[PDB]
RNA sequence: GGUUGCGGCCAUAUCUACCAGAAAGCACCGUUUCCCGUCCGAUCAACUGUAGUUAAGCUGGUAAGAGCCUGACCGAGUAGUGUAGUGGGUGACCAUACGCGAAACUCAGGUGCUGCAAUCU
């Protein structure tokens, strides 16, 4: 009744910050080639990434030149996970919603999506990691007056699910 | 370090028992691809 | 031991702007003087509240307040005239000197053009006595450490106001009718935005008188929930 | 009877779960040409009070709810401790007598008052 679509208007499941990211085995040329397709993908300039520590396991320096992040906001990160979701032809099964509210998989090859492959360009493909929200989850972040959200107002992740099958019309829960 | 995410959404390693956070897909200590990630191929 | 170093609190709500001038005391502070942004309906423009210019206007009218409360509003009547340049008001020789004041910004960022700063500035040209400079001023240069002053001017003018709603009706229509769309209703111009803040700054100057509307027929029901026994 | 913004005396001064909140005020909330800021108007900085919302925030009440303080024959003068004698015990120690003496637990109470300035009844 007036319990079903009433709060809708103020907690209705929105999208936060997307953070599309690819991680690169070295530097250079490579390097500024990812950071140069990762500016034809987004639009917005992207954040080199360091090394926490070096590994050296397939061979790792600490705070060299690593990967490349960036953070999408608005329908351009609405636009980017819908075709990430057609990539994966609207498949998230079982890992991908987490109980905290977060979705997300990885993408082979940029060169299908988005833009057609080039001998000089790579074939490296990135991940998409997006937490939701709900209309007013940031008022724990504000500079004055810092507050708990509330159980009651967060994402669960049944919700998380019946969210992503009612946006993308989704299938979840392969049977392995 | 980011204030719009937890602890709760970091991915703690299968091989090397290291909670990474939600970037990258290598893990933290052993640089290795995280379980299902990605969709597994037919 | 009683000696009153004054302080003039500022606090932006998201619908009004507080400021206040107060000496505490032992039994907690005592506000002296205080005004509120709904109260600028009542001189001058009924609309676009939270404005810079806002901020200068209630300024102005806290510091007339405060001299009138005070007795000192005949003489210091500060800088009457709209200009960019910092003024520092100098105590008269033969007369009481300044009102000397500490401005309580609180939790907010100290950022170079916040509204805080322009609300000082108001009460500065209005003749209040706080130390301040002209780094944290609306138009302050970062990279050439100096205030150009002309921006300045216009923001306290609130042509930077009229500017944006000339691009918004220039560059649309549907944007230009919701933002300013309370503007458009009682025919707020973009031309004569500086010919009402100057009306209203001389209306501020002409009679400061802060007095509040009679209604006392009030009951005393219960609305709140008390406790069980 | 409520709200705002400053306060003072200062853990009886926390969390969780329901129910409510007339009115206003807060609060999310809409938009980035310009002041400012970042990878991102997410935060911070501007613009309007419109489009909406009490869903969160906030406040009040209710928990035989958990937690925290205060005391108490609350254990309890107890577990025991040390000493002494003209009981011994091969001794160790155990009683006798004296001189100190916990703790967990349990029970009872509370989970704070008030000023200034303004505004709704
Ligand atoms: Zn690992």
């Amino acid at each position: 009744q007036d319990q079903g679509e009433k709060e809708n208007p103020m907690r209705e499941l929105r999208i936060r910050k997307l953070c599309l990211n690819i991680c690169v085995g070295e530097s250079g040329d490579r390097l500024t080639r990812a950071a140069k397709v990762l500016e034809q993908l987004t639009g917005q300039t992207p954040v080199f990434s360091k090394a926490r520590y070096t590994v050296r396991s397939f061979g790792i320096r600490r705070n060299e030149k690593i990967a490349v992040h960036c953070t999408v906001r608005g329908a351009k990160a609405e636009e980017i996970l819908e075709k990430g979701l057609k990539v994966r032809e609207y498949e998230l099964r079982k890992n991908n919603f987490s109980d905290t509210g977060n979705f997300g998989f990885g993408i082979q090859e940029h060169i299908d999506l988005g833009i057609k492959y080039d001998p000089s360009i790579g074939i490296y493909g990135l991940d998409f990691y997006v937490v939701l929200g709900r209309p007013g989850f940031s008022i724990a972040d504000k500079k004055r007056r810092t507050g708990c959200i509330g159980a009651k107002h967060r994402i669960s992740k049944e919700e998380a699910m019946r969210w992503f099958q009612q946006k993308y019309d989704g299938i979840i829960l392969p049977g392995k | 370090e980011d204030p719009e995410i937890s602890l709760a959404d970091y991915w703690k390693c299968t091989s090397c028992n290291e909670m990474n956070p939600p970037l990258p897909s290598h893990c933290n200590r052993c640089w290795a691809l995280r379980e299902n990630w990605l969709p597994e191929d037919k | 031991y009683n000696t009153p170093k004054y302080r003039m609190i500022v606090r932006v709500t998201n619908r009004d702007i507080i400021c206040q001038i107060a000496y505490a005391r032992i039994e907690g502070d005592m506000i002296v003087c205080a005004a509120y942004a709904h109260e600028l309906p009542k001189y001058g423009v009924k609309v676009g509240l939270t404005n810079y210019a806002a901020a200068y206007c209630t300024g102005l009218l806290l510091a007339r307040r405060l001299l009138n409360r005070f007795g000192m509003d005949k003489i210091y009547e500060g800088q009457v005239e709209v200009t960019g340049d910092e003024y520092n008001v100098e105590s008269i020789d033969g007369q009481p000197g300044a009102f000397t004041c500490y401005l309580d910004a609180g939790l907010a960022r100290t950022t170079t053009g916040n509204k805080v700063f322009g609300a000082l500035k108001g009460a500065v040209d209005g003749g209040l006595s706080i130390p301040h400079s002209t780094k944290r001023f609306p138009g302050y240069d970062s990279e050439s450490k100096e205030f150009n002053a002309e921006v300045h001017r216009k923001h306290i003018m609130g042509q930077n106001v009229a500017d944006y709603m000339r691009y918004l009706m220039e560059e649309d229509e549907d944007a230009y009718k919701k933002q300013f769309s309370q503007y458009i209703k009682n025919s707020v111009t973009p031309d004569m935005m500086e010919e009402m803040y100057k009306k209203a700054h001389a209306a501020i100057r002409e009679n400061p008188v802060y007095e509040k509307k009679p209604k006392k027929e009030v009951k005393k029901k219960r609305w709140n929930r008390p406790k069980m026994s």
